[PDB]
This record gives structure tokens, sequence and C-alpha cells, in this order.
């Protein structure tokens, strides 16, 4: 009769931790295939039947909008990672689950949960200091201008793909649309449009906006096409 | 078609007994073969990966799967070597003639095509051996 | 002292059996580990510091690191065994590694029951 | 079928029989609210996963939070939060050691009515303890605040309420709350919570937090006018929008010419309206809701400042400062339900620019700590430190006197209290002795938070003091569970702190114990 | 949200049951191939009856509520407008390739790897058709074998009876709107 | 690809890399369970005589044009 | 007319004009100016474009090819491409790619928990493996067998490697510095912190709590 | 196939034989060591021979297992052999068994987890004897 929950679910202790790095691991799976540029896709179906077929973590994972308490935890820092940057979500999120997944023994063996967060913080600032003082800063080396290694680093995306004949085309297509912006980068302002049919080094790269024009009414002959 | 009549069910009743035999011998092929626990009725148990060895602890109750059984007997009179590989092979092919006979091929024009096979592949054998 | 060089001996092979010989190199810690609860000590915190002070002596042989270095059950601290008198003989450790090696290998083989 | 249930007769209520222990089962329902506080107790205090009534998801370790999150309904459970919100009355911090030393206290009288002692010797045993700890509670008393009103003292002491709320962060928030106390303590005799506001933006980190005085709001300035000092302050809940007349007020419209005509007509009207705003001499607007495009440039017409407080307690959190009450209609020319103020300017801090309430011409007593954090739910945990951290310098105004923290107290006054029960002859001896075991229970939280064997804790504590060395509490570190001295450390608690605590906490242990039966009723 | 009662299948399961749906709809429209080809009763939602073997009207009117299933009639959507003709040939030859694929898995290749062969053989394909293949209007415009190649075609559908007739229209047609120098057709 | 498995390699790269080496070498490239790979099972001095393998696919395909020949079994009495 | 309104307010923000959808407020103030207007003939059809707009930073790349499928696997490629030429310059320093940081932190951390004795040894250690799975699964969705992969790749940085990783093209091991795959060192330290600080929140939770609603 | 007796395959078999040898050691894990604890030995009639040491409990405990017996007799080999650690025999090589298990999990053949073990030994031995010190 007089009980102290009466609906108020809740546990505590070890089942609860074990529950959630359980939890993380589902989020983990949903992305551990999208790992890398050739990364397996996924397919995503909404409430009208609607397809979304895509290989980007980020994507993903706004997509799922999973309920759970813990999951959640790792979509809004996935989320974030996406806003500040836009890449890396599924990093962030493999390591996550995997942080966990290696202590899950040792939660189990009556570890304390407070000792394994000192390591992590502890590991992290030393890894965090073998990065910097192993990197190396590139912007001149072997006297070679900019423009011909950033045209290295982009057929190495471009390797071994559809398009791994003609790449050296495609490839400078990348360093002059970037080029072409001014000092504010940013993915959304360069565009892509898609044209059926035709060679591919025949892709154009037009400088402004550009689009397929469907207007085929009458008005020919007239209507100037070039104005100062 | 109808297939009122169902003769082929005893082909898979054979070639799932047959291909089982293989399966488990299967295995302990080659000097890294995986050993196979026996265990006796009485209580006793032992350890080998010998196939001659554990085929004959296996007390084969089905026809086709004796068939194997005398089959590595002959191979131990004959040549004394190969007593595993020969019921690995036969487990094979009547796992190949499972996919065959789903086809629509007789088990005639299989039987008459593999000695074809086997005609031609003594020559094989025989032509890139070391006199 | 073999949880260290094993693990690092496996960074040179490869070929399948890097993590092989790595489990084998943390299977050896049960030993101190359960020695440590038996002695009524938290095994995790030992172990970790018979490993370190082992560990030590692969970086360098100086002498400011410790060296032997064994395991105290009454006191719950590590301790120098050369000085303790904390001895067994060598055909105990070499034996019972090679027969329980043998062992697991006897029944990592097993990958069937056959009843009658 | 005979035999029933027996000892029920009142609407058919769960009557424990004599085997199975009505008291047993109420001190139960006080030991489960221990366990959902015992853990976020310390700098080591685990987090609780709450989801709001409102399914919203909230990571905290506040025990106010957490109980008011929780609806507990067995009611032997909310004496003890009863006390929780009576130890938030004449003091900000405390709250767990009601819950936790009451739970101890509940816990260990099982052990005697076990044995066979009465309820009623048990309480006369437990208050005794409690009149015997507050006597040797002032001989604990290490330091005191000198009340120099200097940000490094009271910095300093501010660290240990900082901590167990937010850890890590205790050098800038306690920089931060001095400045905004130390501002108002030259107000002798006047200090209070009230004064010191908070206001969360959404920003980086807790690092680009500042404090400012006046009553600060995020929400920079709609209008143009950069600053104003008029006084006459206008504040409105209904929004700038297409009025509506309180009468009939019938508008028919057919041709699209006549549309024209009457949004004319409204916006002449919107015209006239913000005109008499300046006709009663108050350059000065608030909104609640949202502001119109022509109405917007009418208060740039007349230079009137326009103000927007979307959040209700924004609102209400002025008319009981300035006095501008908000009224139903839109814009009424009422000037006698105006405010007054004697400053009204905007600033940028943060790359911000935020609404600022400051009082030039007056002395003022009044100031924000505006905290910056990149998640609403990290800010929120980060204000409930600054209430119990603020609070923590509002008793100081009262007697300033320091005992030490992290156990120490807890140890000593036990042993200071095991000695009076040994001596003591008679039954109470053994409730006394429990009361100081109490107090253990307090140590092995911090211990068992931090993964340290409390029973090694216990063990070192007693000794230290055994030999004469006070202020030795539990050194917090992962791979030591050694102690350290508090006083060295600058590890200190309140005393009125701790009277209020072991007053109230005993209140609610005996209110539990002298309560057998819980019974129904109807009205 | 909405959590419960979520779809979760994944590795070999999930493929073979995706394998599954295609070759139901491969299987469904292997009998209607060629002129030779079984004819399919639709049924429309208002009650109409209609029989044909067109392999494009077999998709259309194919309400597959299964997803992988919906990208073998996309794929064909888009094949009317290049092929127009092999449009079962499409979706027989994926079912034929995911049916071969399913003895993959059990070897234990991965579904990436078999991608990869494929598009290694599907280039050696394409390389042997353009060696085998063969000119009919090479270096001159003509309409007589132009006419008789697409005649051949029609006489399978119902324009049999007058299937002469139909094809020296479609050459005049195309001829009028494009020119065959400039071989850009609209 | 038995022995490939039992020697701790892929049972199909290692069967699909030798039937690429018998088209372009001989017999001699075989699975080597002593070293863990491929190698030239000739130099290894691993060999076996003729009717081994004669007598297996003798033998073994009798059986299956044995079994394959059933179409029924009878139980008498 | 027929422009979608993607393009318009793409040449919106390029312009700086203003989608007026009534034509009674059509003025200056919502016209925008270009400097070379031209109407070129890509692949036959007409594509209307303004070049050096006021506010031009935006561009527009016309794919070509034989199918969809050609443009659409190419268009992935390429906005990771932008993406690499955008860090490159924005940030000059960078580390090896394809999990080859991953398995030198493997090197340093496990190395380091050696030297500490506590329970913090195995946790540390603990940390390394967990930074095996980048790498691993790298391997693992190239179809690639990830134990000959690691096992080769763990033993090259013990002898003195620090750039070498995995290779998606080719099943084997390849200095990712020289081959020119790398990504920003900080983009990969705030990686490592947001993956301890989210693991933290996970394992600092004991309880969870839920009102009844 | 129909026979006159069971067969059972798969990996379960190895997991099978792991959980028996791992309860072996379970059995004379807490009494390793100077300071082990006793341990009750119920026989058939009602007996209990009480003690801790781990030669004197396998040499009469009793579970009907293949995998079990097999870590019997390996006893037997050690006490003749050289007469100690049989109890630290019996504990490594369950904790080898329940690693290798892991390892087939992950897709590692036994054959290279048997070559791993036994390279690990040969190493090991040579470490020992080049960090002896004589009588």
């Amino acid at each position: 009769v007089i009980l102290l929950k009466e609906g108020t679910d809740s546990s505590q202790g070890i089942p609860q931790l074990v529950s959630n790095i359980s939890a993380c691991q589902v989020i983990a799976e949903a992305v551990r295939t999208t790992l890398g540029p050739r990364g397996m896709d996924k397919l995503i179906v909404d409430g009208r039947g609607k397809a979304t077929i895509s290989n980007d973590g980020a994507t993903i994972l706004k997509l799922l909008d999973v309920v759970h308490p813990a999951a959640k935890t790792l979509v809004d820092i996935a989320k974030s990672q996406d806003a500040e940057v836009g890449d890396g979500t599924t990093s962030v999120t493999l390591l996550a689950a995997e942080f966990l997944k290696q202590v899950k023994p040792y939660v189990e063996e009556g570890l304390h949960p407070q000792i394994i967060i000192r390591a992590f913080r502890t590991a992290t600032q030393l890894a965090v200091n073998k990065i910097k003082e192993i990197a190396v800063t590139v912007k001149k080396a072997d006297k070679v201008e900019q423009r011909k290694l950033l045209e290295k680093c982009a057929m190495t995306a471009l390797s071994s793909k559809l398009i791994s004949q003609q790449k050296a085309f495609f490839a400078k297509m990348v360093v002059d649309a970037v080029m072409m912006l001014d000092d504010l980068l940013q993915l959304k302002m360069i565009g892509i449009k898609k044209v059926q049919g035709g060679a591919l080094e025949d892709s154009q790269l037009v400088a402004g906006v550009a689009f397929k024009k469907t207007f085929s009414y009458a008005g020919f002959e007239m209507q100037p096409k070039k104005y100062h | 078609y109808q297939d009122r009549d169902k003769p082929a069910q005893i082909r898979f009743s054979n070639i799932s007994a047959a291909k089982a035999v293989a399966d488990a011998i299967r295995t302990s092929l080659g000097p890294k073969g995986m050993d196979k626990m026996i265990q006796d009725g009485k209580g006793d148990v032992t350890i080998t990966n010998d196939g001659a060895t554990i085929l004959k602890q296996m007390q084969v109750l089905h026809p086709a799967a004796r068939m194997l059984v005398e089959l590595s007997k002959a191979q131990d009179i004959e040549a004394g070597d190969g007593t595993t590989s020969v019921v690995i092979i036969a487990g094979s092919l009547l796992d190949s003639c499972t996919k065959l006979l789903q086809k629509g091929i007789h088990p005639t024009i299989i039987s008459e095509s593999f000695q074809k096979a086997l005609e031609k592949g003594i020559e094989i054998l025989t032509d890139m051996s070391r006199p | 002292a073999l949880s260290i060089y094993l693990e690092n001996y496996a960074t040179s092979m490869g070929s399948r059996e890097q993590l092989a010989i790595a489990e084998f190199a943390r299977s050896l810690l049960v030993i101190p580990n359960t020695l440590a609860v038996n002695a009524a000590q938290d095994s995790t915190d030992l172990v970790a510091k018979l490993r370190a002070f082992h560990n030590e002596a692969q970086v360098n042989p100086e002498r400011k690191n410790l060296k032997w270095i064994g395991l105290d059950l009454s006191n719950g601290k590590p301790r120098d065994n050369k000085q303790a008198g904390v001895f067994e003989p060598t055909i105990v450790k070499v034996k019972s590694l090679k027969f329980a090696t043998e062992a697991a290998i006897t029944i990592l083989r097993i990958d069937d029951l056959i009843k009658l | 079928k005979a035999p029933g249930f027996a000892q029920m007769l009142k609407e058919g209520a769960k009557h424990f029989s004599g085997l199975e222990e009505a008291v047993y089962r109420n001190i139960q329902a006080c030991k489960e609210l221990a366990q959902t506080t015992r853990t976020a107790y310390g700098p080591n205090g685990m987090n609780k996963m709450v989801i709001n009534h409102l399914e919203k998801l909230f990571v905290t370790n506040d025990a106010a939070t957490i109980l008011r999150e929780l609806e507990v309904q067995h009611p032997a459970a909310k004496m003890i939060v009863m006390a929780s919100h009576m130890q938030e009355q004449e003091v900000g911090d405390g709250t767990n050691f009601v819950l936790v030393f009451a739970g101890a206290l509940l816990e260990l009288a099982e052990e005697l009515l076990r044995i066979g002692l009465s309820v009623s010797e048990v309480i006369e045993g437990y208050e005794i303890a409690c009149r015997k700890a507050h006597e040797i509670l002032p001989n604990l008393v290490c330091c005191s605040a000198k009340n120099l009103r200097d940000i490094d003292e009271v910095s300093s002491l501010l660290r240990t309420s900082i901590m167990s709320k937010q850890y890590g962060n205790e050098v800038f928030l306690a920089k931060l709350i001095a400045q905004a106390c130390v501002s108002i303590f030259p107000d002798s005799g006047h200090f209070n919570v009230d004064n010191i506001r908070v206001c969360k933006i959404l920003g980086s980190g807790i690092s680009s937090s500042s404090v400012l005085h006046g009553m600060v709001f995020k929400k920079e300035t709609e209008g143009d006018v950069t600053s104003v000092k008029d006084a006459k302050i206008a504040v409105y809940s209904c929004p700038f929008d297409g009025m509506i007349t309180e009468t009939k007020g019938t508008v028919l419209i057919k041709t699209a010419e006549e549309l024209m005509n009457f949004s004319k007509g409204e916006e002449n009207l919107m015209d006239a309206q913000v005109k008499a705003i300046a006709d009663t001499g108050a350059n000065v607007v608030v909104t609640g809701g949202k502001v119109a495009d022509m109405a917007l440039h009418y208060a740039n017409k007349y230079n009137i400042m326009l103000v927007r407080l979307n959040s209700k307690w924004d609102l209400r959190r002025l008319c009981k400062t300035v006095g501008a009450t908000a009224l139903p209609r839109l814009t009424p020319p009422v000037l006698e339900e105006m405010g007054h103020c004697d400053s009204v300017y905007l600033s940028e801090v943060g790359d911000t620019q935020v609404v600022v309430f400051k009082h030039e011409k007056e002395d003022g007593a009044i100031s924000t700590i505006v905290l910056r954090g990149s998640t609403d739910n990290l800010m929120d945990d980060i204000e409930r430190a600054v209430d119990d951290g603020v609070n923590t310098f509002k008793v100081l105004t009262r007697d300033k006197r320091l005992v030490p923290g992290g156990g120490a107290t807890e140890i000593e006054l036990a042993k200071q209290i095991t000695s009076y029960g040994e001596t003591c002859p008679g039954l109470e001896q053994y409730a006394i002795k429990k009361f100081a075991e109490a107090f253990e229970a307090i140590p092995r939280a911090l211990a068992e938070n931090s993964g340290v064997k409390a029973n090694e804790v216990i063990s070192k504590l007693y000794a230290v003091h055994q030999e004469g060395n006070k202020n030795v509490g539990l050194d917090i570190e992962a791979e030591v569970p050694a102690v350290k001295d508090m006083l060295e450390a600058g590890i200190l608690d309140t005393y009125l702190g701790k009277y209020w605590a072991i007053k109230l906490a005993t209140n609610a242990a005996v209110t539990v114990l002298r309560v057998d039966q819980i019974i129904m009723a109807k009205p | 949200k909405d959590q419960d009662r979520k779809s979760r299948l994944m590795g070999l399961e999930a493929l073979k049951s995706h394998i599954m749906a295609a070759k139901a709809v491969a299987n469904t429209m292997r009998t209607s191939l060629g002129p030779n080809g079984l004819d399919k009763m639709m049924v429309d939602k208002d009650g109409d009856v209609t029989v044909t073997n067109d392999g494009a009207t077999i998709l259309s009117m194919m309400d597959v509520d299964h997803q992988i299933a919906k990208l073998m009639v996309e794929l064909s959507k888009s094949q009317d407008d290049e092929i127009g003709d092999g449009t079962t040939g499409v979706v027989v030859l994926a079912g034929a390739l995911l049916e071969e694929a399913e003895q993959l898995l059990d070897r234990g290749i991965h579904p990436i790897r078999i991608a990869d062969g494929y598009e290694q053989a599907a280039r050696v394909a394409i390389e042997h058709l353009d060696k085998i293949s063969d000119s009919v209007l090479v270096d001159i415009k003509d309409t007589e074998p132009l006419i008789q190649t697409a005649k051949t075609t029609l006489g399978s559908k119902v324009v049999n009876s007058c299937h002469r007739q139909m094809a020296e229209i479609a050459v005049n047609a195309v001829l009028t709107v494009a020119d065959m120098e400039r071989r850009d057709v609209d | 690809s038995t022995l490939a498995e039992n020697a701790g390699l892929n049972p199909i790269s290692t069967v699909t890399e030798l039937r690429n080496r018998h088209a372009q070498g001989e017999k001699t490239a075989g699975i080597n369970v002593r070293k863990g790979g491929i190698s030239n099972i000739l130099e290894e001095l691993v060999v076996q005589p003729l009717l081994v393998s004669v007598s297996a696919l003798t033998l073994a395909t009798e059986t299956v044009r044995s079994i394959l020949k059933i179409d029924d079994v009878v139980n008498t009495r | 007319g027929r422009v979608p309104e993607e393009d318009l307010k793409r040449t919106m923000m390029a312009c700086g004009g203003s989608i007026q959808t009534s034509v009674n407020a059509l003025s200056a103030d919502v016209l925008g100016r270009c400097q070379v207007f031209e109407e070129t003939q890509i692949g036959g059809e007409r594509y209307n474009f303004f070049t050096g707009c006021p506010k031009a930073k935006t561009c527009t790349f016309i794919l070509r090819g034989g199918a969809e499928q050609f443009m659409e696997e190419t268009e992935r490629s390429l906005h990771d491409a932008i993406m690499i030429v955008r860090r490159a310059i924005k940030n000059d320093s960078v580390v090896a790619g394809g999990g080859a940081i991953e398995m030198e932190l493997s090197k340093y951390l496990r190395d380091y928990s050696r030297t500490i004795p506590g329970k913090q040894q195995l946790l540390i250690g603990a940390y390394a493996k967990a930074l095996e799975i980048i790498p691993r699964q790298l391997c693992d969705n190239a179809g690639f067998d990830a134990t000959n992969i690691l096992n080769k790749l763990r033993a090259r940085h013990a002898q003195g490697g620090t750039w070498y990783g995995v290779d998606i093209n080719n099943e084997d091991i390849a200095d990712n510095f020289e081959a020119f795959v790398w990504e920003p060192a900080m983009v990969r330290i705030n990686a490592l912190t947001a993956a301890s600080e989210a693991a933290c929140l996970i394992v600092s939770v004991d309880e969870t709590i839920k009102n009844p609603r | 196939l129909s026979v006159f007796g069971d067969r059972s395959t798969g990996e379960t078999i190895r997991s099978q034989n792991v959980m028996a040898a791992a309860s072996i050691a379970n059995i004379v894990k807490s009494s390793l060591g100077p300071v082990g604890l006793d341990k009750m030995l119920v026989d058939d009639i009602g007996d209990v021979t009480i003690t801790n040491d781990g030669a004197t409990i396998l040499k009469l405990l009793e579970v009907e297992h293949p995998a079990a017996k097999v870590l019997c007799e390996l006893a037997d080999l050690q006490d003749k052999e050289v007469g100690d650690g049989t109890t630290s025999v019996v504990i490594i090589a369950a904790e080898l068994l329940k690693n290798a298990d892991e390892l087939v999990k992950q897709k590692i053949h036994p054959t290279s987890v048997i070559s791993g073990y036994r390279l690990a030994c040969k190493e090991a031995v040579r470490y020992i004897n080049e960090n002896l010190i004589v009588n």
C-alpha cells in the first residue's frame, strides 16, 4: 500500500553503469561501419516513408534521436563536435564507447568509477602533450607551392575512385574552388550541381551561381545575355 | 510442375548423412588438424586426430554414411594414406550434387559426367607428377 | 617480470601470434593477483606495483630502478626477495609454465565431443 | 478464512504486526532516502541523471534538486526532507548532512530496538547527545573570519562550499562570488542572497564569466538607444502587436483600399500610443512577448529605450526592485505605476550586449554574476553552486566561527561524545554511543565516493585524534587513502551549518522514532 | 522517440534478408523475359484488370512495401530513359548477382569486396562488348535498315498486326526533330 | 581451404592465391603448415605418391556415383 | 524564371539583394548587382551565372559523367576534398591520419602506464587499447584483415615508426605522412578530450532518477 | 545423422571445456600460498577432509568431466616430476583458456593461439634462465 517509489523507477550501483556502457555501444554500432571514406552506407526511413542514404556519422545521429538517457550524452557531445568542426563525430563516438568497453570488466570486479575518471583525465592530458610534441608544421615544405601540395591531398581522397584516371583534372577543381573564396571559408558556400552525360573531364567550375535554367518559354533573339 | 512422387527426399537424406560424416572429419585434416574428443559408453574418453580411428568409433547407422566408412577402409588397404582426404572429397561432391539436383539434372547424367572428370583428372595429376 | 617482457616480445613477431603472446603475458598476473586476494590486500594495486618496478628494470639498467622485486603477503607491500629470502626452485617455474601451456594446448585442440 | 491479518482495522492499511516491526519499516524508507544522496556527498560526489517532469534530462549532484525531482511519497521520508527544507532556512548548506546523519541515527536505532531497548529511551539518548554535541562544537572552532572584506580572505574560505557542487573550477567561482559578496558587506546588517543575482548566457566556458553591478539581463537592447538616465520605466506584459478594442470594436473591411486605410489608421494609432509614453515622461519601455516592426521605429523616434524580457521571472525581478508593474493593456499611459531607476544602459561583456540597471545616484547594494557556459544544464548546475556559495557567507555575517571539514569534526565530535557515554551509567549510553557512530557515516561517505576503504579512513582518523592531532580530515585522492590537516589545506566548514544540521537531523530522527503506526484518514 | 518496436537486424542475417527480397522481385520478372515471356495479371486499385509482360509496367504497379525492393523499382525508372528494352534484364541480372553473392557470404567474403569484384568484372564485360560490336549506318545516312531492325523488336507487342507501318513512322519523327549528322536526338 | 583453415590462414585467399600461382606456375605451389603460409612445396620436400591422389578420386567418385544411383531403400525381413 | 530558391538564395548572398515575394516592394533596396554576367552553353543547355558579384563568397561546380552514380559518388568525395584543402590552409600543424597517431599514443601511454604504480596502470593501458579501434575499423570496413595489419602496424611503431598507419587502398601499412594523409592536430586533440569527457560523464553516473509522468 | 550415441560441435564445446577448467581452478584459487584458506571435501560416505593444500585437494577432488580429468592427470605429472607448483599450474592453465576463448570469439584460430603460447613459453624459460641466482 504505502511504498516509496510508486512508479519512480530507479536503480543504482554497478548494474546502472554497466547498463549505460552497453547502451553506449549501440550508438557505436550504428556508426561503426561508416568510419573512413570507403565506409558502408546507412539507410534511414522517416515516418512518411522517405528514404535517407548517407555514410556521414553526424547526419546519422541527428536522424536517430535515441531515447536512452546514456545514449543522449554521446549524441549531444557528437552534435556539438559537428557544429564546432563538422568532422570527427564518429571518432569521438567510437572512442567513448571503447573507453567504456575496456573499463567494463574492471567495473564488474569492484573497481570504483572515480578511479577510472582519474585515469582518463590523466591519460588524456598525456596524449594531448604527445600530439603537440610529435606534430609537424607543413607550410612551405620542399620549397613547393601550396597549390601543389593541396593537389596531392585532394587526389588522396579521390584515389582509386570512379574518377581515378582523370583525378588530375578533378584535383585542380578542388584547389581552384577553395582558392576563389575569401579568408572566411565554408563548405556550404561552394555549391555543386549535377549534369548527366558527357565525359568526366567536362565537369565545369563556374565562379558564380549556376543552375540548369529549365526556362524554355518564348523570348529568343531578345533579352541580351550580357550586362555590365 | 506437381512433383507428386518425391523420391528425391532419399537423395537429400543420403547426401545429408554422407555430408555429416565429412563435416566432422574435416577439421582433423593435416598435421595442424584440430583434435577430436571421443567418449566410450563405459565412461572412458580419448583424444585423437587420425580420421580412420574417428570413423570406426562413430557407430554409423545410416546406409549411405556407412559407404563413406567402408570407402575409407578401401583407401587404407590400397594406398594406406589419404584416409581422411577421401571422405572429405566425397562429402563435397555430394554437397555439390545438391545444387545440381535442384537445377533438374538427373543422377545418371551427374554420375556419367563425374567419370569424365575422373578420366581427365587422372591425366592431369599424372602429367604434372615427378617420376 | 614476464608480463612486461613477453608483451614487448609480442610486438616483434606479429603474424596472428601477437595477441596470443600478449594474453599469455596477462595470464601470468593471476598468480600475484590471487596471492594478493588471499593476503587480504588490494590485488589491483599490488599487481600494478610489481609490474612498475619490473618495467623500470627493462627501461634502463640503472641502479635507482629496483630489480627482482617480489610480493610480501604479511605487510601487504612489495619487497626484494633476494634480501627477504623468498626463493623457489627454477624447475618449478619452468615446468609449471611448460605443463600449464601443454594442458591449455590439449584442451584448445578439442573442438568436438562424441558420446557413445 | 481465519486467522487473517492481525492489527488491521483502519481502512485496511498495511499495519505491520509485532513480528514485522512496524518501526523497522519506516526506518527502511529513510535509509533508502540516504542511499539516493549518500553517493553525492563530498567533492567526488556522483552525479544523478535526473529526468524532469517535463521529460528533460539533467545531470546534477545537488541534493535539493534530487529531492525536488524525486517525488518522495513516504511520510517518514518527508519529515527528513522537511528538515532539509528547514536546513535551507538559517543556512544554505549541509542538506546531505541531514540525510546522511539522520539515516545513520535511524539505521543504528534498529540495532538498539532489536536488542530490546525502548524507543522512548533511544530518544532520550539522542537528545542528550545532541545537547552534548552543541557544547563540544565551539571547542572545535579552529579559525574565524577576520571580516576584513578581503577577496583573498572571502575567496579562500569560500572554496570549501563551491566544491562538491562544481569541482575543479573552485578557483574562478571563488574569486567571482567574492567580488560580488565583498561589494555588499559594507551594507552592514542587510546582506542577503536576493541582492546577488545570477544571469546565465550561452558562451564558451565557465572561465569566460565575470561580475557586473545592477540587475543584468542577457537580452540586449532592441532599440537604437545606447544609454538613458530616465527614472520612469514603463513595464507592460502585453506585447507590441495589432491592437484589439476591449469594447465591441467591430472592424468590417470589404475592398482592398479599405484594408490599406485601416492599416494606416493602426499605424497612426500606434504612433500616438508610443507618443503617449514620451508624454508621461518615460523614455524606457519593457515588453514581454514579441515587438512589432513599426512600433520599434517609434521607440527610436522619441528615443524611447526598448527593452525585451521574455522570461517571466525576469519581469517579476524588476517589479520588486524598481516598482514598475506590468499592466494588461498595450501601452496605457499609466505614469503612477511606473518604476524608478538611477541609470539604465547597455554594455558589451564577453562579446555579448546585456541590459543593465545600475544604481549610480543611489548607494547601490545589488549585484549580478554573469555566467558563461556552452550548455544550459551546465550553467544551471553552476548556479546551484552560487546559491550554496553565497549563502555560506550570508551565515558569516552572523557569528564568524569556522570548524574543520573533511570529516574531521565528525570523528572528534564522535570521540568526545563516545567518552561521555562510556562514563555515563544507565541505558542512555547505548543510544549515546550510537549517536557518535552516526557521525562516522560522513567520513565513510567521503571515503566511499573517493574509492577508498572506509574502515581504513576511520582507523587513521581516530589514531591521529588519539594523539591530539585535531583538524585532520580525509585527504581527497584516488591513489592515497591517507589523511592530511584540513587547516593547512584550507578546508573549513561553518559553525552554524553543523549546529543547525545536527539539531534538525536529530529532531527528524526523533520525530520518526516517536511514530509507530501510519494511519489513513478522510475529511 | 519511438524506440519501442524499432527494427534491429544486422550482419549476414540482414544481407541475406535483403537479398531474399530482391530475388522475389527478380523471380517474379524472370518469367516475363523475352517474346515468349509469361504475362502478369495486374489488378488496379480502382478494380480494373490488365494483362501484360512489360518489365517497366510490372514494376510500376508492383507496390512492394519492402525498402530494398523499392530501390529496384527506382533503378528501372531511370533505365526506361536510357535503355528502353531490357528493363527485365537489369532486374533479372541484379537478382542473379545477389543470389550468387549469397554463396560468397558463406565463404566469408565482405559485401564491399564483392562490390569491388563486380565493378572489375563489369568493366571487363563493357570492354568485351565493344570488341564484338558491329555498325549499321556508319559514314552514311540511310533509312532502309533503320526501319528493318526496329521492326523486329516491335513484332512481339500488340503492334504485330501493323508492325511495319509503325517503324517507318518512328524514323521520320526522329529524323525530323534531330539530324543524323549531329547524333544528338531529344 | 581446409588445410589453410587449420594453418590459421584465410581459407579463401589461400586457395584464391594458389589458383593464380597454378595458372602461372606449376603444382609446386601448396600450403606449408610448417612455416604457416604459402610456399614452394617442391623445396620443402613435402610430397606424396601418385596412387594416394589417384585412388582417392577413383574410389570417392565411385562411391558418389553409387550413392547418386540410390533411388530408394527397401526394408526387408 | 523557374530558378530554384536555393540557387536564388545562393545568388542573394553572392549579389547581396533580397528575394521579395510581391512585385510591389521591388526597388533598389532588394535589387542586386554583379560585375560580369554571361549565358554559356555547358553541355548544350544554357546556364546563367553572375561572375564577380560584390559579395562573391560562393561559387558552383558543374559535374559531368555517364550516370548519376558517377556524379553522386564523385559528389561525396569532393565535399571532403574541399574540407581537406580547407583544413590544411587553416591549421598548419597536422598529424598522420589513418590511425597512425592513435597507435603512437598507444605506445606512449602503454609504456608510461608501466612506470605508474597503482590502479592507474591497468586503466591507462586500457585507455591505450581503446585507441586501436580507429585503425581497426578502417581495416574491417575496407575488407582487410585487422589482425595482420594491426600486428604489422604495432610492430612498426615499436621499431621507430611514428606516422605509419592504415592504407584503405592497398592492404598494407604505409607512411601516411609521406602519403599526405594528414589531419589537424587540434581537431584530433578535441576528439580525445570530447571522448574522455563523454566517457567520464557516463562513468561518473551511478544512478538514474525518473519523475513519474 | 542417426547414431547409437550423441554428438555436439561448435565453439560452445571450447567454452564448455573452458568453464570446466575455470571451475576446477576456483576450487584451488583461494587456497594458494601459505595463507591459503581451508576447504571441505565431502566424500560419498560423509567424511569431511578439511585442508588447504592444493595438491591434496586435486588428488581427492572428483569432478566427472573430461577437461577436468586432463588437469588431474596433469597434476600427477607435476607432482612426480618436481613435487610442487601443482596449484599454480591449474590456475595458470585456466586463465590461458579463458583468455584464448576470448580470442576465438575475435576470429583467432586456436592453431594461431597454440603457436603463440608455445613461443611464449620458450622465451619465458629463456628470460628465467638469464635472471637466476646460483646456489
